[PDB]
């Protein structure tokens, strides 16, 4: 998953 | 008889329909016959000229739109066909029907509201899209509050009508470039706030078409200021990155097209650069494997370019  | 007579008779029959059975059946038959007679005039150069003048003067053009719900199935299509022909009338450099509608704007508002009536929605769409070909009419519609009703129409449960409203909506946003660019700039916050919701539509079609249109809008040279602003917001990058992982392959692919725009930007805002750095290695790996099955070649070259762009990302001077 992306991390923002 | 002549154009004036046909216009007079049609105006009278329309009046009856607005007011049944015996009398209604006759008025419906008379409306149908007069509409067919008007078509025959369209297909005497002055007879046509005469019909147009009578149509403006009598208010019948406006009445035919206002009363469209009262007209029979084939008759509604004849109104559209007659309207579409008269709309293109030319006198030298002038388009009199366009000038006419500019001073009769309720015709456009009534046509737009028609999307809310199942039995006339498609005919309204047809006439609206013909109006939209003329920059002054596109402008009236685009600057109107009713333009925001398209966000509701394209999300309608009747998908065929939603799709038709989307074609009208897309035409408005893409046909007259300077006009659309000026609109988007002046109403940026409200427009993109509504558009952001389209990108979460349950109608897979509206969602895919909306993402595709966003890509087209951002890439047009006339929209440079709008694009620059859109690719500066963290929330927009976030949404596109999340769409790269959508369950739908087409959605991911359309999202990739917008994503590229964010990355190609030589002057990123810090919130944007920071998101890319925080996901640098992941993005490099992800892009190196993204739909590698797809032979597009332009697509493969774009992945190569983006992988290099991400690898080369650097914080500038503090």
């Amino acid at each position: 998953d992306w991390e923002f | 008889k002549s154009p004036a007579d046909i216009v007079k008779n049609l105006k009278e029959s329309m009046a009856v329909l607005e007011k049944s059975d015996k009398k209604a059946e006759k008025a419906t038959e008379e409306v149908s016959k007069n509409l067919v007679a008007m078509k025959e005039i369209l297909y005497q150069t002055e007879a046509v000229a005469q019909l147009a003048q009578e149509l403006y003067n009598s208010g019948l053009l406006s009445t035919l739109v206002a009363d469209l719900q009262l007209i029979d199935f084939e008759g509604k299509k004849d109104v559209a066909q007659i309207f579409n022909n008269i709309l293109r009338r030319q006198i030298g450099t002038r388009t009199p029907t366009v000038e006419y509608i500019c001073t009769q704007q309720n015709i456009l508002f009534m046509l737009l509201k028609g999307y809310e009536s199942p039995e006339i929605a498609l005919n309204c769409g047809i006439m609206l899209r013909e109006c939209i070909r003329h920059e002054p009419l596109a402008k009236i519609i685009l600057w109107s509050e009713q333009f925001y009703d398209f966000f509701r129409y394209v999300e309608m449960s009747t998908f065929d009508i939603a799709s038709d409203a989307f074609a009208t909506f897309k035409d408005l946003l893409t046909r007259h470039k300077l006009l659309s660019a000026e609109f988007l700039e002046q109403h940026y916050d409200r427009f993109f706030s509504e558009y952001e919701k389209l990108l979460h539509s349950e109608n897979y079609v509206t969602k895919r078409q909306s993402l595709k249109l966003l890509g087209e809008l951002l890439l047009d040279r006339h929209n440079f200021t709008i694009m620059t602003k859109y690719i500066s917001k963290p929330e927009n990058l976030k949404l596109m990155m999340n769409l790269l992982r959508d369950k739908s392959r087409n959605i991911q692919f359309e999202a990739f097209h917008v994503f590229k725009v964010f990355v190609a930007n030589p002057n990123k805002t810090q919130p944007i650069l920071d998101i890319l750095l925080k996901n640098q290695a992941k993005l490099i790996e992800f892009l190196s494997k993204f739909q590698n099955d797809r032979e597009d070649e332009q697509f493969n070259d774009e992945k190569t370019y983006l992988v290099k762009q991400i690898r080369d990302l650097k914080r500038p001077a503090q």
